[PDB]
């Protein structure tokens, strides 16, 4: 590493080299945090986490008990040991608390003054973070499994919602229009994710073992349907062209948005060319998941090699996205891990699981 | 609309009136017998289709001879008040030298109006659904080119959309329809681009009858379309029960004003604009 510092000082290597190499080294040295703790307030398992995209300071967490906790991740104390204190809380005494489990919570991109939370109580609530009051509510005829706002859209502000209905809802936060729907799936839509690269590209994964990419501006259904075999087993499109041999319960675009990682209940993760949905045949081995709802997993950013952190039983499996090589198992949870969210500023990880714990993984040394 | 683009093209002024034509006493008796007969009672019980009762009352307000079935032949114009007003308007307009469009949704009452015009000495021309399509264009042309034809007979829904009837000056809609658009098209057909003289539309209604409620429904649908398409904020005109109950007869005695006039008695985002718009829409 002194070689890295010397090369940076002498201009031999771009500082990009040191930055991404050290980010990768930090991610590889991920371990149970020696001096850090997260305050425990959820009475039930944490189903979702979200660190705000700008300044990466505050973290939302939705629990199976319906409460939403807002934590400050910064060590505002002077000690090396600190607990991520809870700033705010939609608790059981809040007038607008979710009646059932909160399954997805997401900070509004471009601004930390608002966030959103969808629950199995058939509601997508939009909260003002300052007053901590519901600015809006969208009701659905069937329970919400996931939702996502575009991390890129300066123009549109649509929330793509996947419920147990076979339709992907698009709720306009600009003047409230939840009527827009996308047809083409056949069972519950367990995951939805906007492309970080393209403004109007949305990937939706449903229990019909299919993943569809939509240009929501378009009037002609999905753009691409992901196919495991890319055409080896080709059939007229009524039941073929499946992404997995089970329910596809998780989506994640890579950092650049040029590839898509789909995890399904066939104990398989697959990497897809996001421009034509071709399977890249990256192996990843066996990725154990049996979740009946959406599975939240994230990818690394700002590193020499991209990593993907997938909940794997009661562990976090870290894989290399483009080679599939298994990095490691982060092993500190006592029950199945529901979500993991990656802090890209310091290569940190926060994992929420059914054991009512949010565990922080920090690079060692 | 023709509000922003009006300055580019010309448009002669258009005036419109809704005449409220009292029922004749025989017509009034027939209407009251029908609204007291057991058929409308079964309609109110839901045991029979209300639609036949609607058609029957519309027939009664058009002319009793439709529903019931010298100076006593078929379709005598003295037995329906709307035909009295058509008598007066046709006579006055012929003395004025104008040219008339005579509209009616019913082709049977269109034929009754033809027989009435033959009983008078008005020259006229008829075009309806029974005329062959290949000979529709000549008739219109013959009406539009000369003045020796006085009144042209239509139903609101015959011909292609907007058949060019320009030589007409006055237009009378003999009976209202359920669709606002067919009556709007009826009045629009005379008053189009390249209309030389001021065109006025007279809608003929029978007050306190089914026809008044048909006109009320027509205005209500027009209001709904306008609210959806041009501006949501709109002064509310109607009552839910009065608008929907349409099997009664309260003919005015001129002591109290008509129902229509009683109803119309007065005449990237920076997450704060986004939040402001959300809370604004939600407080409403």
């Amino acid at each position: 590493m002194l070689g890295f510092l010397s090369a940076r000082q002498t201009g031999l290597e771009d500082p990009l080299r040191l930055r991404r190499a050290e980010s990768t080294r930090r991610v590889l040295g991920l371990e149970l945090n020696k001096d850090r703790d997260v305050e425990r307030i959820h009475g039930g398992g944490i189903n979702t986490l979200d660190i705000e995209p700008v300044e990466g300071r505050y973290m939302l967490s939705g629990g199976s008990d319906g409460v939403i906790v807002l934590y400050d991740l910064e060590n505002s104390s002077r000690q090396s040991y600190y607990t991520c204190k809870a700033v705010c809380s939609i608790g059981r005494d809040h007038p607008d608390v979710h009646r059932y489990s909160v399954e997805t919570v997401q900070w509004y991109p471009h601004d930390t003054g608002m966030f959103t939370s969808s629950s199995f109580d058939k509601t997508l609530k939009v909260w003002d973070t300052n007053t901590l009051q519901t600015a809006d509510v969208f009701n659905f005829e069937e329970t919400v499994y996931s939702h996502h706002m575009s991390p890129v859209s300066t123009k549109h502000c649509l929330v793509a919602v996947g419920t147990r209905g076979p339709k992907v809802q698009l709720c306009d936060l600009k003047s409230g229009s939840c009527s827009h729907i996308l047809q083409g799936h056949r069972q519950e839509i367990l995951a939805v994710s906007w492309s970080p690269r393209y403004d109007y590209i949305l990937a939706t994964a449903s229990a019909d073992s299919r993943v569809k990419l939509w240009d929501v501006r378009r009037a002609s259904g999905c753009l691409i349907t992901l196919d495991q075999h890319n055409g080896k087993k080709s059939q007229a499109v009524e039941s073929a062209n499946t992404a997995h041999n089970g329910k596809v319960n998780g989506l994640c675009f890579t950092s650049d948005g040029l590839h898509l990682l789909t995890v399904g209940t066939d104990n398989r993760m697959r990497l897809w060319n996001s421009s034509n949905g071709e399977n890249t045949l990256v192996n990843y081995g066996k990725v154990c998941n049996n979740s009946k709802k959406g599975l939240k997993f994230t990818v690394s950013c700002g590193c020499s090699s991209e990593f993907v952190f997938v909940p794997y039983g009661s562990t976090i499996a870290v894989y290399t996205v483009y080679s599939g090589e298994q990095i490691t198992m982060l092993k500190g949870h006592y029950k199945t891990v529901d979500c993991c969210v990656f802090q890209s500023n310091f290569q940190e990880l926060y994992s929420g699981s059914r054991d009512c714990n949010i565990l922080a993984w920090v690079p060692s040394l | 609309m023709k509000s922003d683009v009006k300055m580019s093209l010309s448009l002669p002024d258009k005036n419109e009136q809704v005449l409220f034509c009292r029922l004749t006493d025989e017509q009034h008796k027939v209407y009251q017998n029908f609204v007291d007969s057991k058929e409308v009672y079964r309609i109110l019980n839901g045991e029979m289709q209300i639609f036949s009762g609607l058609i029957a009352l519309r027939k009664i307000c058009n002319h009793p001879d439709l529903f019931s079935g010298e100076e006593d032949q078929f379709g005598y114009w003295k037995r329906s008040g709307k035909m009295i007003v058509v008598e007066s308007l046709l006579k006055i307009w012929h003395k004025q030298g104008q040219r008339v469009l005579l509209f009616s949704q019913s082709r049977q009452m269109l034929d009754i109006l033809e027989v009435f015009l033959r009983a008078q000495k008005y020259t006229y021309l008829k075009m309806d659904g029974t005329t062959t399509i290949a000979s529709r264009q000549p008739l219109i042309t013959r009406y539009n080119e000369d003045t020796s034809i006085f009144v042209f007979l239509l139903t609101t829904r015959v011909g292609g959309l907007g058949v060019n009837l320009t030589g007409a000056n006055r237009v009378v809609i003999y009976d209202p329809d359920w669709n606002p658009s067919t009556d709007t098209q009826a009045r629009e057909r005379a008053w189009r681009i390249g209309q030389k003289k001021q065109v006025t539309v007279y809608r003929l209604l029978t007050a306190g009858t089914i026809e008044e409620k048909i006109y009320h429904r027509q205005i209500f649908k027009q209001f709904l379309t306008n609210r959806v398409l041009k501006d949501p904020k709109q002064r509310r005109f109607f009552k839910s029960n009065d608008l929907y109950e349409l099997f009664t007869l309260t003919s005015p005695d001129a002591s109290q004003s008509t129902e229509t006039s009683a109803i119309f008695a007065g005449t990237p985002l920076a997450s704060s604009s986004l939040l402001a718009k959300m809370r604004a829409r939600n407080h409403l």
